[PDB]
RNA sequence: CACAUUGCGCCCGCCGGUAUUCCGGCGGGCAUGCCUGUUCGAGCGUCAUUUCAACCAUCAAGCCCUGGGCUUGUGUUGGGGACCCGCGGCUGCUCGCGGGCCCUGAAAAGCAGUGGCGGGCUCGCUGGCGGGUGCCAGCCGUAAAACCC
């Protein structure tokens, strides 16, 4: 009914009333959030945080894929940005808690397995390329799935951060976001075997290495002193490759 | 020839004055209840 | 074979040769066309003559675009009777009227050097021009030397 | 009783909770049929797998020639010398 | 003053315009039902003069009754029957 | 002509209820913490007829699909008698969406701003020439009688069924 | 059917491109930009229908033929001249690193034998380029962002980015980043 | 719903019996005309829909005798009136270039005249060469160049 009223006003020429009815309609195209509140649906589908953690598998698979994917009408640019933000926040929780356990590289991408509250959680992240969209691939179905799992992961991150004690949502700065901080754009403040492997080391990443996966792994298992080339983005501990206080350096050039 | 020219002129006139925009049985449509 | 002449007046600025050709060739087939422009400056005098192949087409076009409001200009489209069409009216039709810098030509003609022996016999002639000035200044009472 | 006028620019300038706040265990209904989890990744999938898994050139030719949606497995193992040489999967989104 | 213009026009009933309108409108009413809801007054001046207001609650219904007599004459009117 | 008239009248459309409430709230807030005469399109049969009889309306636009027609059947004659330029536009919904209603039977332009006085005068000239000359040619004659093939054939059938032998 | 209104409209428009091009030609170097060799993204958008021959050729050279295209160009003197010429039909600005990453990853393609190929493997990257030392997509990003000696070849390799209409969203400096976010 | 038999339908929910499917029971509902409103519609009923918009320099650069001034920033509807001028040609009559005065709705009924460079078109000769062209929404001022490629 609201959409019919918006079209009715637009066909009359009342642009101000059309805009007011649109902000009442709360389109995802502008909001960046799902069109409908699905809180009660998530609550009834998963009456337990354990069940939420058990479907968090497909939740993360969806969200990482659509955080990497280009923008369409079914899933807008702001919604993709929110997907990326939620994935990065979940990655920060994993880094802080050292919940990440095992990893794998395949012709399919990269597999991550973590353990949150006794539940094994797997997901596949594609390699940073231009993923092909060929054939009769319908993004509206995947858009509905994306909205559901965005709400689900948002509530999951809230509960995780509240349980650990850190405040949710983490502060996020558009300046470093634009300058390309990716995971380095979030500062985590509080509220008022795993972490030893690379702890007392210092790592540098060359321009030919996967920055997001390598950084996720190293932050999850300890390395607190990581740098990379300026092209890779902000947040590097040291940008100068000449700096002699670097222990290990990653190369994939012939 | 002459008929074609007259038809083209009349079509242009109509476009200038009015613009360019211009089973079988019946059942009650199922509306929302 | 009945040619048809239409006179179009109160033309908006920018309703020139090619625009006229396109529009009235959408209406029909244009054989000849000539806007009226000033020789001094290449500016339209806001009227033009279009000579169509078909008289019926000309009549239809005039009836459709007679009192048309275009850019604050109520056009004037009227068919000229064949008895009143002056035989050489489309003398510069289908040609490209050019804008001549007459002032710039007169200038560089003035600064073009030339032997001023004739200009000095003309100095004598402009001295008799000064004689005419003197005779009109006798009523004035102003005497001037050379 | 009513708010005062406020300019549109200021209006535009001006304009989370725990879902399981009261969480209690619930009996599992017997009509629910959960979707099976995807099988873990195997030794075939890695970009540099053990060399015994790799197919021969003739088997690769047959695999590429035979039509899609007709295979036992939707992939063949492939050894790559480096991650930069590892390419993007063609059927990820599909 | 449009209502005054309509008042004079309705006084001129056999005039050409009013006769034409009454003919084509009589054909419509004969095609419709004997009693039907009229969306709006067909004679707005007469309606407003008799007390019709454009509020929510004022309805106009149109009715056709057979004319003539029963040689006995009915004491009430066709208006009363309608 | 419809497009030009509606350009001017869209420039002079009246305020919506939301806009009027916003304006009144603005002045109320200003008073808590001297204007010129507004110029808008006039609508409503009684208001417009009053303007026409008082010669305040400079331009009149009358919808063609008014039913009962008797509400506007006199308007062209009244405008011609009073000397006010008028035109008949296809649309009481077009006219009513020009105003902020569902249907306007007639609208009028009485006074415009100085920035649009020349535009209004040019529209008056255009309307009066390019519409009133043709309607003066054909407005006193009867309409209708657009008999098609079926109607004409039915009428030769009737004439040959009546005028030949018996009546 | 084309209308006389439109005919007069393009006539007056073309008159104004003629006048504007005359001013630019006579005050060659009109754009008062400090001398810096940096990157600007240029997006071909909707404008006036009849493009004069010189802007048409400049758009042909910059590969901004179709509406909503995107090209990376280094700010030289000839480039500044060309952008000032084709200003009405383009929106240009200074890209940031996140925009460069998103454009090259999400909507990045490659040109081979005059054929569009998506940037799906560093193999094709190092086969087309690489004789210049471009082994990977992030090396291409390095050249484009920190413009190097081989920016010309990097740009010619990258096919123009075919963006999408803004889904509810001259020199614009850093706000072209918002525009790229909207169309990407 | 039904001579009303304590019988039979349909929707939502619940209870008890081996119960997700079965049986029985229970609770809340399902008449017609009409009014106001909501929402979903139908109509070879009527209309609109190929967008007449803004888009120079709301100040810049160079200077001088240091603080004011100067320079450059090319942008004008058309037509008419035995009216008043200045300068170029014309044996001369006069015709041009620019002003002074007045009139007119963004008004309008042949008056078209100045020499070229390139490109398009076309014809002849041996891809090439030479001629023409009321053609250039290309330029310039008399050669020619630029544009072009």
């Amino acid at each position: 009914a609201l959409e019919k009223k918006i079209s009715r006003a637009l066909g009359r020429g009342d642009v101000s009333n059309a805009a007011r009815l649109e902000r009442n309609a709360n389109l995802p195209e502008k909001t960046g959030k799902p069109r409908y509140t699905l809180n009660h649906i998530i609550r009834e589908r998963y009456p337990t945080f354990q069940d939420a953690l058990r479907d968090l598998d497909d939740c993360l698979s969806m969200l990482f894929l659509f955080a990497n994917l280009p923008s369409t009408t079914a899933v807008p640019a702001k919604m993709i940005a929110r997907c990326e933000r939620l994935c990065h926040e979940f990655q920060h929780y994993l880094i802080v808690t050292h919940s990440l356990r095992k990893s794998f590289l395949s012709i399919k991408g990269i597999y991550y397995q973590a353990n949150i509250q006794g539940e094994d959680i797997l997901w596949l992240v594609p390699y940073k390329f231009n993923q092909r969209i060929v054939g009769d691939v319908d993004f509206r179905i995947m858009g509905t799935f994306v909205e559901f799992y965005m709400t689900l992961l948002g509530f999951v991150n809230y509960r995780l951060y509240t349980s650990i004690g850190l405040k949710y949502p983490p502060k996020f700065d558009q300046v470093k976001d634009d300058q390309g901080a990716e995971l380095a754009a979030f500062s985590l403040e509080g509220l008022n075997d795993p972490s030893q492997l690379f702890a007392n080391f210092t790592f540098f990443l060359s321009r030919e290495t996967p920055r997001q996966p390598l950084e996720f792994i190293l932050r999850a298992f300890g390395c607190k002193r990581i740098g990379w080339d300026a092209v890779l983005g902000e947040g590097a501990f040291t940008t100068d490759e000449s700096d002699p206080r670097i222990t290990h350096q990653i190369i994939d050039r012939p | 020839s002459k008929a074609a020219k007259g038809a083209q002129a009349k079509k242009a006139a109509q476009a200038a004055l009015k613009g360019v925009h211009s089973s079988t049985t019946f059942h009650r449509p199922k509306t929302l209840v | 074979s009945q040619p048809g002449v239409m006179y179009i007046a109160r033309l908006p600025h920018g309703f020139y040769e090619h625009e006229l050709r396109g529009y009235f060739s959408q209406f029909g087939e244009i054989t000849r066309l000539r806007v009226v422009r000033n020789k001094k400056t290449g500016a339209s005098r806001h009227r033009a003559f279009i000579e169509f192949a078909d008289a019926e087409v000309a009549d239809i076009a005039a009836r459709t675009m007679d009192k048309y409001l275009l850019f604050g200009h109520i056009l004037t489209c009227k068919i000229v009777p064949p008895a009143q069409v002056h035989p050489d009216l489309f003398k510069g039709a289908n040609r490209r009227f050019k804008v001549v810098p007459w002032n710039k030509m007169a200038g560089r003609q003035l600064e073009r050097p030339l032997s001023e022996s004739q200009w000095q016999v003309k100095v004598a002639k402009e001295e008799q021009r000064r004689a005419a000035r003197a005779e009109k200044l006798k009523e004035m009472g102003y005497e001037f030397e050379a | 009783r009513i708010l005062p006028y406020k300019p549109p620019e200021e209006r535009e300038r001006e304009e989370f909770y725990d879902l399981w706040q009261n969480e209690e265990p619930q009996p599992p209904n017997p009509m629910h049929i959960p979707a099976p989890k995807l099988p873990p990744p195997g030794y075939d999938l890695s970009y540099n797998p053990p060399p015994e898994y790799l197919p021969t050139k003739e088997e690769r030719e047959e695999w590429e020639k035979m039509d899609p949606e007709d295979r036992e497995k939707d992939y063949l193992p492939t050894k790559y010398d480096s991650l930069r040489k590892v390419p993007a999967w063609g059927n990820f989104v599909k | 003053g449009a209502l005054k213009y309509l008042e004079e026009l309705s006084k001129k009933k056999q005039s050409d315009v009013v006769r034409f309108l009454l003919r084509v409108r009589c054909w419509e009413y004969r095609q419709l039902n004997v009693i039907h809801r009229a969306s709006r007054p067909s004679r707005p001046d007469k309606a407003r003069r008799l007390g019709y207001k454009a509020k929510q609650g004022y309805v106009i219904y149109r009715v056709r009754v057979r004319r003539g007599g029963r040689q006995l004459k009915y004491q009430r009117s066709l208006r009363a029957t309608a | 002509l419809a497009a030009q008239a509606f350009k001017l009248l869209n420039k002079y459309r009246p305020e919506t209820k939301q806009e009027k409430k916003e304006r009144l709230l603005r002045e109320a807030t200003a008073i808590k913490e001297v204007s010129k005469k507004p110029y808008t399109v006039k609508y409503g049969l009684n208001h417009v007829v009053g303007l026409i009889e008082n010669k305040k309306a400079s331009l009149v636009l009358i919808a063609n699909d008014v039913d009962p027609i008797e509400l506007v059947v006199f308007l062209p004659a009244l405008c011609r008698k009073m000397g006010i330029p008028y035109a008949i536009i296809k649309g009481k919904a077009r006219l009513g969406t020009l105003v902020h209603k569902k249907t306007a039977a007639v609208v009028a332009i009485t006074e415009v701003r100085s920035e649009d006085k020349n535009e209004l005068a040019k529209l008056i000239s255009a309307v009066k020439e390019g519409y009133l000359e043709k309607v003066e040619d054909t407005r006193k004659r009867w309409g209708g009688g657009i008999m098609g093939f079926k109607a004409q054939k039915r009428e030769e059938k009737r004439k040959k069924s009546l005028e030949t032998a018996i009546k | 059917f084309k209308r006389a209104e439109k005919y007069v409209k393009e006539y007056r428009e073309q008159e104004r491109e003629k006048i504007r091009l005359a001013r630019i030609a006579k005050q060659q170097g009109s754009f008062h930009i400090p001398a810096e060799a940096k990157l600007v993204f240029v997006i071909r958008i909707k404008g006036i229908n009849k493009i004069p021959p010189k802007p048409r050729k400049i758009l042909q050279l910059l590969r901004l033929r179709q509406i909503n295209n995107g090209v990376f160009v280094k700010v030289t003197k000839a480039t500044a001249e060309m952008i000032k010429i084709v200003e009405p039909w383009v929106a240009y600005g200074y890209p940031n690193l996140k925009s460069v990453r998103e454009l090259i990853y999400k909507r990045g393609y490659g040109k081979v034998n005059g054929q569009r190929i998506p940037l799906t493997d560093n193999a094709i990257i190092e086969e087309n380029l690489g004789k210049y030392g471009i082994i990977c997509i992030e090396d291409l990003i390095h050249e484009i962002f920190t413009v190097g000696p081989n920016f010309k070849q990097a740009a010619n390799f990258l096919w123009p980015f075919k963006l999408s209409n803004p889904n509810g969203g001259g020199n614009r400096e850093e706000h072209i980043n918002a525009l790229i976010r909207a169309m990407n």
